C-alpha cells in the first residue's frame, strides 16, 4: 500500500438543496408500499456500471451517462416489474482507482431534466453541479 | 462491515444435543491455512474469474478436520482472513462475497457478486482482510459425516490487475486464505473415533515403482517416463481407476487377472489349419458373465496383435492326460475374425496335424507372447458397439502423460529391440485406491516424487482424479526418470494449477 | 488406600512446555475400556498367573489415542477401575499392583507382587475397584510419538478360585479394566496431525479373497479352507510377512515376482539330452544379487518338482529371431542336480535334437506347469546351509492353519484331479502390511470373517503377528468356507486367547 | 526514504507461553556459571545467518532452518567449547528489507522438538505458531 495517490475526492459541497422523495407522492398513491430495508444497506454494481478510460480517448468523451431511475440497481430493476411508479434519490459510488503512474481527471456532472440531449461539450459540463 | 445479522451458533443447538463439546482454547489462537484457499492474479486474467470458492465446515482447519472424527455434529462460525501479496504499484480489486447455503450454481458474473454481503479489497492492501463466515442453516446442528449445504466464501476478480513486468516472472499477485474457529464453534456428541471418515487425505502406498507390477501386461514395471511423441490421448482399458475407488472399464483388482480369461472349453477337431476351440468367456472368479457396462470380461487384453493363450487341456489319449499346449489368438481386426468377447465368445487356433483328444471343461488362459503388437483398441465386437472408457485427458497446454513402461514377450522375425507397453497406474495403485475408497476433494492431487536415500525431489507431477498422472514437460526428447523413489501426496489443487517445468 | 505420594502432573511440566493443552471436559466423565484389559479366571488356573499388564499412556483410551496425534507430549495420571463378574458363592483373590517404570522383567511370583503398592480384591466384590495410575517419571513430560517407560498396572491371581461348575461352561470369573483421565491429564504442544502414528490400529484391505492373488504360485485364489490332515506346521518361503511390515524369507512385494527369476543367459550347445543353460541369478529389479539372509533371490519357487521356465531367447539363425521355447527345471533333490540358487546359479535343460543358436543376454523366467509337485522345501543349496524362515507355528491345542488354496498347471500322466498349493496370506495382504508398517501391540489380531451382502459372521479367526491365520477347529474333515466375505480386525488379543469353535 | 513499504511486521501474539531458562537447571548443576552481561546487549549475525529469495524459488522452499542452540551466535558458539550444557531462550531478528518493487511473503514457524524432520510442506507450516 502506498499513499502517493489521491486520498479521497470527498464529495465537494455540490450546489444543490435536498430534494423530497416519497413524502410528496405518498398522499397521491392509493397503497402503502415499502421495499426491503436491506436493499438500502449495500452498494451493488449498476447494470450499466462498467466503463474504461484508455489513452486513446480525448478530452470531452462521455464515459458514462446514466439517468436516475430503477435501472441503476439490479435489485430495483427487478422490483420494478411489479410497480408502476417511483420517486426518490439514489447514492452512487464511482470506483476508479487507477495505477500510481496514471494521470488525468474526470468530471461528473448533475444534468437536470429537460436539458437537451446530444453534444454536451466540455466547456459546458462544468456549468452544472 | 458486512450486512448480516449475528448468527446464533451453539445456543440454538444446545437444548437438543446430548452434549456440547468444547475445543482446545489454543486452536482459537492460530490462523491455519484453508485447503484450496490459494490463488494468483496474473495480468492476463479477465474480471469475472473465480479465484476461490470454499464452504464453511470443519474441513477448513486441520485441527478440526481431525477433531471431527471423535464427534457427531458441529455448529458455529469461523473467522477467515485473506492475505494478498502486492506492492504499492499494482492496481486491481478483488471482491469476497458470502454466498448463502443454496443458490445453485453457474457463471457468477461480476455484476452479481456485488449483490451478496461482500467486501471489496484493493490488491495493494497491507494488513490481511479479516471477515466472518457465519453458519446460516435450516437445522439445529450439522452432521460431521455427511457433507451438507453451508455458507460459502466466493472470491472474484472485480477489476483487472495493471502492473509492469520485467521479462520473467510475469508478476502474479498471490493470495492465501487462512481460517480459525470463531468464539462459538462446538462439536456435539462424543462418539468412538472412526478411521474411514470423509476428511481423510489421499495417502499413497510406500512402494518404489520398480517393485510394482504392471497393469496391462502381467510383468514387473521397468521404467517410468514421459514421451511427447506417442499418442498423447490413449484409450487404454486396463489400469484405469478413479481416485475415489471406482474401476473404469476392464480393470481388475488383482494383477493375476491382467491379460487373462477364464473360458469354457468347447473343443472340436478340424482338418484345415489345425485344432480350433471356441471359448465361452466367464468372469475369472467363477461368476456368470453377462454383457453389461464393460467392453469385455474383467482383465481381457486391451492391445492388438497375435496372442497365444496356453491351456487347460485334459487329453484322454493314452500316454499323457494333462499337457500344456500353445493356442493362438488374433486381437487386431485382420478383416477375418469372429472376435466378440463382448458377447462372450472367442476363437483360438492351434496348428496341429492330427486330432488332439481334448475333453471339454473349464479352462483359463495365460499369455505366452505377442506378434505384431500395436497400441490400439482391439475388436471387443466385430464392428459394433463398445461401451468403453473415454480417452486419457485432457491435459493443460504443455503437459504430457507419465507412463509406466514394461516390456512384453515378443515373437519377432526381423529385429530384437524390446517393445514397451505402458499404463498410467501400476497394479498396486489400482488396488490401493479401490480398497480405501477415498473422498475426492477437488480435481487433481499434487504428487511429489522423492528419493528415499538422498532426500531430494525428482519432479512434481499431478494425479488427476480420473486416474492418470500428468507432468509439465517443455522439451521433445523422451526423458526417463529413476525408478527408485516414492510418490508423496502434497495437497489438492484445481485443474488449472500450473506445475513446475521438469 | 495405596502407599504412594501424590504425583505432580502438569505443574512440573508447565514452565518448560510452550503450551499446556486442555482436553474436552466430557472425556473425564466416561470410563472407556482399556485395550488388552480383559481376563478370565478359570478354576484350573494356578496362583501366579498374570491376568493383565498394561502401561500408563494415552494408548489406554480411544479418545486420547486419537487426540494424541495433534500434540507433541502428555503428562498426568489416570483413574482405572476393575470390574469383576462373580457371585456370592465364589472364592478367590486378585492383587492389582502398581509397578514402577523400570524394574525389568521376569516371572513375578505371588511372593513379589504384594511388595509393590497394591490392592487385594476379593473375586466376589460388588462395586468396581477404583484405583489410580500415577505418572512417575524422570523427565518433565512425555513424547507421544515414542513409547517410553511409564508406570504399569499388573494384575495377578493371588489365591485360586473355588467354585462349582455344572457341566458347561466351567464358570470362569471374567474381569475388565476401564480407564479415564484424571483431573490433571494434559497434552503439550499442538502440532499438525500426522497419520502414521503409533496408536493406529491394524486395518485390513476391503477385498474379497476370491478377487485376491496367490502368494506362492502366480494365479488367483480359489478357496480358503481348514484342513487338519496336511502338515500342521509347514515351512513355506513365499507369502511370509510380519504384521509389522517385515518380509520373511523370499517373499516379494509384487505378485509378478512370485515363482519367477531374472537370470543371466549363459547358453552353450551339447549333444546329449538337448540344450542346457546355466543361469546366473539376479534380483528381478535389476540389482546385483549377493548371498545374504534369504535362501534364494526374491520370489524363487519354494515347491518341489519339475518346473519349466519359458525364455528370453534371441536366435540369430535365419527364419526367426525371438521365440518362446520351454526349458525344464528340477526342484526336488533327485540325487543328481547342481541346484544352488543360494549361490546364484541354476541349471535348465530342454530336450532338443539340433543346435539352437541362442545369443547370451539377460532373461527372465515364467513358470508353465509342474510335474510331480510335493509340498516340501526345494534344494536352495545342494545339501548345505539354508538360512530360512522358521515353520508356521506354534498353535494352541485345537487350532489349525487357514490356507488360501489355488490350483497350479499340472503336467500329469495318470490322473486329472487338480492339485492345490496354498499359502497363509494372499499377495494383497503381503503388500498392504509392508506399505503400512503398523505397530504390533501385543501378539495376535482377532479377525472376523463377515458377509457383505447378508451381514452375518462366518467365523472368528486369529491373525498372529507372525503372518498366518489360525482357527479353532474341533472336527477332522476338511471344512471349506465361502470365498465372498470380508476380513475385519476387531482388537488385539494375547496368544492364549481361546477362539470360538467353528 | 519512502513509506510505500510495510512499516513493521510487529511480532504477532504467537500462541506460546513463557518458558523457563536457567531457573530449572540451576539446582541441578554443581557450579555458578554466568556469561558476560554485554553479550546480551547487541544482535550479532548468526553463523548460518544468510539466505536469499530469488524469483526462481517456488512456494514451499525452506529458506532457513536453524535449531535453537549456541550455534546461533558467534559469541556463544565460541563460549560453548568450555561448557557441557545450556538452557534458555534466544531472540532472533530477521532482516529482509527488499526493494520497493518486490512482492511476496515468507512465513516463520516455531517447530517443536521431536517433530519428524524432512518434508514440512507448505500446508502444514502454518499449523505451528
Ligand atoms: C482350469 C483350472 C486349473 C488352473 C490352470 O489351468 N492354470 C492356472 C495358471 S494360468 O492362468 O493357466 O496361467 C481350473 C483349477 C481351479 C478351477 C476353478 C476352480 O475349480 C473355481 C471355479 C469352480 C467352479 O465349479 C467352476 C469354475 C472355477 C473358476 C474353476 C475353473 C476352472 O475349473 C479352474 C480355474
Ligand atoms: C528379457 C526381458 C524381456 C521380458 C521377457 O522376456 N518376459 C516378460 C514376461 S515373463 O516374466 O517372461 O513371464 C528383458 C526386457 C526388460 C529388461 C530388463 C530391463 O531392460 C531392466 C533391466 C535393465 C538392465 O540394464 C539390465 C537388467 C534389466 C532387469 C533388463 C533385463 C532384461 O534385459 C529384461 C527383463
Amino acid at each position: 500500500s502506498g499513499q502517493d495517490l489521491v486520498p479521497a475526492a470527498v464529495e465537494q459541497a455540490v450546489p444543490i438543496q435536498p430534494v423530497a422523495g416519497a413524502a410528496l407522492a405518498a398522499p397521491a398513491a392509493g397503497q402503502i408500499n415499502q421495499i426491503d430495508p436491506w436493499i438500502f444497506q449495500n452498494f451493488v454494481q449498476c447494470p450499466l456500471g462498467e466503463f474504461s478510460i484508455s489513452p486513446r480517448n480525448t478530452p470531452g468523451e462521455i464515459l458514462f451517462d446514466l439517468a436516475l431511475g430503477p435501472g441503476l440497481n439490479p435489485y430495483l430493476a427487478h422490483l420494478s416489474a411489479m410497480y408502476t411508479g417511483w420517486v426518490g434519490n439514489m447514492e452512487v459510488q464511482l470506483v476508479l482507482a487507477g495505477n500510481a503512474f496514471t494521470a488525468g481527471k474526470v468530471v461528473v456532472a448533475l444534468v437536470p431534466p429537460y436539458f437537451p440531449k446530444g453534444s454536451l461539450t466540455t466547456a459546458q459540463i462544468t456549468c452544472f453541479p | 462491515a458486512v450486512p448480516i445479522q449475528p448468527v446464533a451458533g451453539a445456543a440454538l443447538a444446545a437444548p437438543a444435543a446430548g452434549q456440547i463439546n468444547q475445543i482446545d482454547p489454543w486452536i482459537f489462537q492460530n490462523f491455519v491455512q484453508c485447503p484450496l484457499g490459494e490463488f494468483s492474479i496474473s495480468p492476463r486474467n479477465t474480471p469475472g474469474e473465480i479465484l476461490f470458492d470454499l464452504a464453511l465446515g470443519p474441513g477448513l482447519n486441520p485441527y478440526l478436520a481431525h477433531l471431527s472424527a471423535m464427534y457427531t455434529g458441529w455448529v458455529g462460525n469461523m473467522e477467515v482472513q485473506l492475505v494478498l501479496a502486492g506492492n504499492a504499484f499494482t492496481a486491481g480489486k478483488v471482491v469476497v462475497a458470502l454466498v448463502p447455503p443454496y443458490f445453485p450454481k453457474g457463471s457468477l458474473t461480476t455484476a452479481q457478486i456485488t449483490c451478496f454481503p461482500h467486501v471489496m479489497c484493493d490488491v495493494r492492501t497491507l494488513e490481511p482482510i479479516q471477515l466472518p463466515l457465519l453458519d446460516v442453516r435450516r437445522v439445529l446442528w450439522h452432521a460431521t459425516q455427511d457433507q451438507e449445504e453451508s455458507m460459502r466464501l466466493v472470491c472474484m476478480l472485480y477489476t483487472p490487475l495493471r502492473t509492469n513486468s520485467p521479462g520473467d516472472e510475469s508478476f502474479v499477485v498471490s493470495g492465501r486464505l487462512l481460517s480459525k474457529p470463531a468464539a462459538d464453534f462446538n462439536f456435539v456428541y462424543l462418539t468412538p473415533p472412526i478411521e474411514r471418515t470423509i476428511y481423510r487425505m489421499v495417502d499413497l502406498p510406500v512402494i518404489q515403482p520398480r517393485l510394482c507390477t504392471h497393469a496391462r501386461w502381467p510383468a514387473p514395471v521397468y521404467g517410468l517416463l514421459v514421451d511427447p511423441s506417442l499418442p498423447s490421448n490413449p484409450q487404454w482399458q486396463n489400469g484405469r481407476v478413479h481416485v475415489d475407488g471406482t474401476l473404469l472399464g476392464t480393470t481388475p483388482i488383482s494383477g493375476s487377472w491382467v491379460s487373462c480369461f477364464a473360458a469354457e472349453a468347447a473343443y472340436e477337431f478340424q482338418s484345415g489349419t489345425g485344432e480350433v476351440a471356441t471359448f465361452t468367456l466367464i468372469e475369472q472368479d467363477g461368476s456368470a458373465y453377462v454383457p453389461g457396462d464393460r467392453a469385455a470380461p474383467l482383465g481381457y487384453p486391451d492391445f492388438s496383435g497375435q496372442l497365444e493363450i496356453e491351456v487347460q487341456t485334459e487329453t484322454t489319449k493314452t500316454g499323457d492326460k494333462l499337457k500344456v499346449t500353445t493356442f493362438e489368438m488374433i486381437l487386431g481386426p485382420t478383416t477375418n475374425a469372429d472376435q466378440a468377447p463382448y458377447q462372450g465368445r472367442v476363437f483360438a487356433s492351434v496348428t496341429a496335424a492330427a486330432s488332439l483328444d481334448l475333453v471339454d471343461g473349464r479352462v483359463r488362459a495365460v499369455p505366452r507372447s505377442i506378434y505384431g503388437f500395436q497400441d490400439t483398441i482391439p475388436e471387443y465386437n466385430d464392428g459394433l458397439l463398445v461401451p468403453l472408457a473415454p480417452p486419457i485427458g485432457p491435459f493443460l497446454p504443455g503437459e504430457v502423460l507419465l507412463r509406466f513402461r514394461t516390456y512384453m514377450r515378443q515373437i519377432d522375425t526381423a529385429d530384437a529391440a524390446a517393445e514397451a507397453i505402458d499404463c498410467a497406474l501400476p497394479q498396486e495403485f489400482v488396488s490401493w485406491f479401490a480398497s480405501n475408497a477415498f473422498t475426492v476433494q477437488s480435481e487433481a492431487l499434487l504428487l511429489r516424487y522423492r528419493n528415499t536415500l538422498t532426500g531430494q525431489l525428482l519432479f512434481e507431477c499431478k494425479l488427476y482424479n480420473e486416474g492418470y498422472i500428468a507432468l509439465s514437460y517443455s522439451g521433445s526428447g523422451p526423458l526417463t526418470f529413476p525408478t527408485d523413489g516414492i510418490f508423496e501426496v502434497v495437497s489438492w489443487v484445481p485443474r488449472l494449477y500450473q506445475l513446475a517445468s521438469v
